[PDB]
RNA sequence: UACCUGGUUGAUCCUGCCAGUAGUCAUAUGCUUGUCUCAAAGAUUAAGCCAUGCAUGUGCAAGUAUGAACCAAUUUGAACUGUGAAACUGCGAAUGGCUCAUUAAAUCAGUUAUAGUUUGUUUGAUGGUACGUGCUACUCGGAUAACCGUAGUAAUUCUAGAGCUAAUACGUGCAACAAACCCCGACUUCUGGGAGGGGCGCAUUUAUUAGAUAAAUCCGAUGAUUCAUGAUAACUCGACGGAUCGCACGGCCUUCGUGCCGGCGACGCAUCAUUCAAAUUUCUGCCCUAUCAACUUUCGAUGGUAGGAUAGGGGCCUACCAUGGUGGUGACGGGUGACGGAGAAUUAGGGUUCGAUUCCGGAGAGGGAGCCUGAGAAACGGCUACCACAUCCAAGGAAGGCAGCAGGCGCGCAAAUUACCCAAUCCUGACACGGGGAGGUAGUGACAAUAAAUAACAAUACCGGGCGCAUUAGUGUCUGGUAAUUGGAAUGAGUACAAUCUAAAUCCCUUAACGAGGAUCCAUUGGAGGGCAAGUCUGGUGCCAGCAGCCGCGGUAAUUCCAGCUCCAAUAGCGUAUAUUUAAGUUGUUGCAGUUAAAAAGCUCGUAGUUGGACCUUGGGCCGGCCGGCAUCGCGCUCCUAGCCCGGCAUCGUUACUUUGAAGAAAUUAGAGUGCUCAAAGCAAGCCAUCGCUCUGGAUACAUUAGCAUGGGAUAACAUCAUAGGA
RNA sequence: CUCCGCCGGCACCUUAUGAGAAAUCAAAGUCUUUGGGUUCCGGGGGGAGUAUGGUCGCAAGGCUGAAACUUAAAGGAAUUGA
RNA sequence: CCCGUCGCUCCUACCGAUUGAAUGGUCCGGUGAAGUGUUCGGAUCGCGGCGACGGACGUCGCGAGAAGUCCAUUGAACCUUAUCAUUUAGAGGAAGCAGAAGUCGUAACAAGGUUUCCGUAGGUGAACCUGCGGAAGGAUCAUUG
RNA sequence: UCUUAAGGUAGCCAAAUGCCUCGUCAUCUAAUUAGUGACGCGCAUGAAUGAAUUAACGAGAUUCCCACUGUCCCUGUCUA
């Protein structure tokens, strides 16, 4: 082409939006923004297609140019905001909060939360280094730059971040030991405690996670995402505790529930 | 253009041998003593036969102790015995393969409700199921190939309209009544 | 369903083909056609040619409104008020739609890289100095649309001159410290100094310098950077560093003065990051052809150095230098009725063939070429020139590009309406609102695909087999049927209210009153010698007419032609033609053949290729329930994992092979759940009091090769202990 | 010269438990129970080893080598008769 | 049963004087539109200094700047010669096929009446004949007879 | 069938060899008694009277084509 690519035909769309391939020719495409626009969640799937607040594409406009919906902090009246991991959906109107997290197959949830979890959130950092006049600065895979943080926060660690004060109020330090929700890959949700990590020079280095009932995994250290120190999360997990199964496992239960039914 | 996506599929095959007096007579065989219209309605049945033994017939290659083998075995059987094309006791994933083309045909709309009785023949059951008379849960379903399962096959019955076991005469007996009065 | 049958003979067993037999999301054609659902459609020949119409514009409370209107209408101090059209300004029109001509490692796919680049926008952060002799900001420019009015030209968003008036258009011009350090440097005293006052935002270009180790105070990053970043010396005729616009009021005087404040926001400039992207870029992979064995190199072919250009690497280009680069592992060249992939048909497996087309990548807009604007274009619903084709002309000139949607001509075996709408999906703009031939809806539509009518039940029957007496009988059982026999029941094809449906319509799905005697509400297409299912029927013809895929039929008694009758197969479908798949183990990897059926080179040598004897313990076992974890006569560990002196350590040969994982676009394939009434489908829906909500789902797999990572180390490759230059 | 044994040759005879369509074959055997290695070569009968291009030769010719078209058989082994 | 020449009819392809014909592509050479950048150029247009002169001028301030022009670069397009490839005409020559109720013989299949056949060479209306070497696919599996 | 010592073989051709003859067919041209390629009942071709070919060569004969030109249309002018 000769520029700029501005639609979004409904078959070409991230497979974990669920979209149905009759449902018309286009999806909505992703605007420009904090996360990477196939590792997002917009603002029209959440309102039309989750929470059915809306029948059609105009109605999520009018919310909108209403202004209930605050993302991350801020009144956001974009249709296709690029929404993403540990993102805050907030509708003070109705007085209900959510963390954007994922599935064990791989899909965002809104995690229903409490007003004091919303204060915060959790971003990894792309990279620290220095800047204007060797002021230090870091890079989050949120698009955030941040300026004076702590000398410990080195690469790949994680961050506490007050939606209200904006620094830094804790950081975890990315190394093996802690809690991990995994956001890439077919593991992508499975949760688990780093068990090791093995570097390549020249390559990326993978990290072995393990379930908390035993079963055994692997990503790329790009995947990864630290939510708590120790065992121990920092943020609610979802309706599934990020332990993956399998087949038979969810067909046993279905069973077991209509066993009592 | 959209809808183009929507998919469609073949339901049947045609014999490779046209002309074969035994095959020709067997296939007679169960076209009248199940009433039925036309050779495509038992070449579909047997081309569905064998879409399953070709999927039994793969797990059985596979071997025990195997995910796939124990979840999709488990879930062709539960489809067997929810139709009831699989007797009791049946739960080896052997006799799929043993399965027939007679079973199928006995689990039709058709065949059961002149099993039941309702109809005093096969070819009376078809036409009384076309004609809007026999409902099957709480819905007048009018194809003759319904296929019941069998937790749907204590409430076969008439309609709740169907001069027969429903409502009001039909259109040929009121005009009868009219010319008498 | 991992399958064959007819034809060489007097007969036989072969070879071997011809012919039959099935499908095609595979095209045309013929005959026929009632219902429901579904949906391909000018690709094939001509990337041939186009009448007409449409397909791209856009406005907020938040750039500019006395230019003329509209509605308030004024108490006639101020308002152009509130809404506005036009118009200047800003942004967009580089996406989508269409097609497949050129294009054969090329596009493209998986997989890499950018530390070798640009990137409007989003999101986050960031921002002093303009001159003042940095001792704290230094003043406000005309002229242009809409409008008024004079005009020319046959001419069209052709065009000239005069009169006004706006800016977030254009051009100027105020600028925030200790100056933090650095260089001069009166004098002071002697300096290791104090120094009076002169020189320094951010960008840009160049140069110098800093950015630290290794065990008996060094301090950011990478696998790796003269990296990030800092200091210094200057250099630029600097892109920059706000003279912009909204509502809301509401604390309090300093002159009680729209009075000092001070808020939230709209737009805008600049650096870094991010995002939406591209541009190049690594490895491997593509059909047929040798009656295509050499190709490239003067004039870029392969490399070197210095430049130039680019956004940036690079013979990309220039000057000088060297003589390289590719090739039987097929270079170079030719063919392609050749865009690539995801995929499609067929499929026991292995395969064979197709892929213009709705997703992704690329390329083009009649053929070439060159450009402007812009963040982004070598743009064609932008321009400039030429080539071809053609329109108007008042004859001087002017205006062009349907491989966008519809439509016409032509070409052909071969393909729809010059319809409605932005309601859904989304996109776009200054925008909640405008627009969208994207896209959706309807008409045509037997391309393919689904479900499914054309009767059912009864008794009479001249009758017909058993079964109750079986004898001798007779009828009577499932009604098997000629039966325009008879009797009422069933119902939709149809038609019609309404409702629903829908952007509005129509169709479906519901459903008031009509809607069946069999002549009608009537089903057809191919066959009846064999292959191959079904006539030793009857009339005609007489090697004629014809049929016949093949074998064959027809010369006066034709099972084969032409007909009637009857039967056969499939059935709302069926026949024909052509390409392809199967059959075909007649292309043979699995898996064929070569004495005589086709086929061992006259014979030997020989390079490449292909293939290649044996041999090196993991052998004899302790251990706990296939395996860890170990002792035998198991080359080390300091450095990470490191047990209560200790397992389980990294470099001092390379690989295939296998094991497990990663990361792998979706759609399609397989496959789970789910009663769209079934099915093809779809991705839904199901329970609640099918009551102010509850419960949710939207699984999972295969993915040849190449690349990445993990264990194994049987097998098999290449390399290599005898100058001991070994440990 | 006679007898016995081994190795290597040219063959012959008798027989299948073998193969083959058979004639025959102790190699044409160890083949649907299909895999030792490797080279050449066939794909119904003709047209045709022809045309054309190349190349070798003094020439005669050699090597490489189609197509259009045509046709239901051509052919192999064995049987009975004539 | 069967071969070939010849006569007749049709079909397909071959050679062939004709510097044959047409079409499309490519190499080189000549001319070369338009754009882009460069060089001069400077129509007129902006403080409209000064002289402090009387809306008028020249000394003018530098800054904008058109038509034109200069040299480079990209480069359509046209023309000549050549070459390539694909079609197509041709007096005459000459192959194969098929048809038909034709002419000449008798080559082959039996010892086919001269056993057949392969290579080569020569000769003849035609099938063929003959020389030389070879084969049995022979009419001999055989001489201690 | 008459005859001869033998009856002109391979080849070649309206040829520098063909009377008829400006042979017939094709090609070159606007038009060709010319040229070239074919045809061959050859007045009267033909094999060291050598037959048929043939690259290179030729102040040898002949036909055509491009260029060139006062050869020509059609002459004029200049110098010795
Ligand atoms: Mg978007
Ligand atoms: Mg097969
Ligand atoms: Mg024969
Ligand atoms: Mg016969
Ligand atoms: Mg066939
Ligand atoms: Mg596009
Ligand atoms: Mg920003
Ligand atoms: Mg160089
Ligand atoms: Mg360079
Ligand atoms: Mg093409
Ligand atoms: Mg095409
Ligand atoms: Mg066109
Ligand atoms: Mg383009
Ligand atoms: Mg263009
Ligand atoms: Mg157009
Ligand atoms: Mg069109
Ligand atoms: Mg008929
Ligand atoms: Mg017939
Ligand atoms: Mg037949
Ligand atoms: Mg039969
Ligand atoms: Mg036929
Ligand atoms: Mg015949
Ligand atoms: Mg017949
Ligand atoms: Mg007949
Ligand atoms: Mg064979
Ligand atoms: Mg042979
Ligand atoms: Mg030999
Ligand atoms: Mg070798
Ligand atoms: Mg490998
Ligand atoms: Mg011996
Ligand atoms: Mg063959
Ligand atoms: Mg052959
Ligand atoms: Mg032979
Ligand atoms: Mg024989
Ligand atoms: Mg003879
Ligand atoms: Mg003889
Ligand atoms: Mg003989
Ligand atoms: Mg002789
Ligand atoms: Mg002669
Ligand atoms: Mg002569
Ligand atoms: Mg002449
Ligand atoms: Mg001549
Ligand atoms: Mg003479
Ligand atoms: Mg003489
Ligand atoms: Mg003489
Ligand atoms: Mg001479």
């Amino acid at each position: 082409a000769r520029g700029l690519k501005k639609h979004l035909k409904r078959l070409n769309a991230p497979s974990h939006w669920m979209l149905d391939k009759l449902g018309g020719a286009f999806a909505p495409k992703p605007s420009s923004g904090p996360h990477k626009a196939r590792e997002c969640l917009p603002l029209i799937l959440i309102l039309r297609n989750r929470l059915k607040y809306a029948l059609t594409y105009r109605e999520v406009q009018s919310i909108l140019m209403q202004r209930h919906i605050m993302v991350d902090g801020k009144v956001r009246t974009d249709k296709t905001y690029p929404a993403g991991f540990m993102d805050i959906i907030s509708i003070p109107k109705t007085g209900e909060n959510y963390r954007l997290l994922y599935d064990t197959k791989g899909r965002f949830r809104l995690h229903s939360v409490r007003d004091e979890d919303a204060k915060f959130k959790l971003c990894k950092v792309r990279s620290v280094q220095f800047g204007q006049k060797g002021i230090p600065y870091l890079n989050t895979y949120d698009g955030r730059t941040i300026r004076y943080p702590d000398p410990l926060i080195k690469a790949n660690d994680t961050i506490k971040l007050d939606l209200e004060t904006n620094k830094i109020v804790d950081f975890i330090k990315f190394d093996v030991g802690n809690v991990v929700m995994v956001t890439g890959g077919r593991n992508t949700g499975r949760v688990g405690v780093i068990k090791n990590r093995e570097k390549h020079k020249g390559t990326f280095e993978t990290i072995h996670v393990e379930d908390a009932q035993g079963h055994q995994f692997a990503t790329r250290l790009g995947n990864v995402f630290t939510i708590g120190k120790g065992t121990k999360p920092w943020v609610s997990l979802p309706k599934g505790k990020g332990i993956k199964l399998t087949i038979i496992e969810e067909q046993r239960k279905r069973d077991a529930a209509a066993q009592a039914a | 253009h959209v809808n183009f996506y929507r998919n469609y599929g073949k339901t049947f095959k045609k014999p490779r041998r046209p002309y074969e007096k035994e095959r020709l007579d067997a296939e007679l065989k169960l076209v009248g003593e199940y009433g039925l219209r036309c050779k495509r309605e038992l070449w579909r049945v047997q081309y569905a036969l064998s879409r399953i033994r070709n999927a039994a017939r793969h797990l059985l290659t596979l071997d025990e102790k195997n995910p796939r083998r124990i979840f999709e075995g488990a879930a062709l059987l539960r489809r067997m015995n929810r139709y009831g094309l699989l007797a009791e006791g049946q739960d080896k994933l052997d006799y799929v393969l043993a399965l027939t083309a007679e079973n199928f045909l006995a689990r039709r709309l058709q065949t059961l409700v002149f099993k039941a009785g309702m109809a005093k023949s096969i070819h009376h059951a078809r036409v009384l199921i076309r004609q809007r008379h026999i409902r099957v849960g709480r819905q007048i379903v009018n194809v003759p190939s319904f296929m019941v399962r069998v937790e749907s096959e204590k409430h076969i019955d008439f309609s709740l309209t169907s001069p027969f076991g429903g409502g009001p005469a039909g259109r040929v007996k009121r005009k009868n009544q009219k010319k008498a009065s």
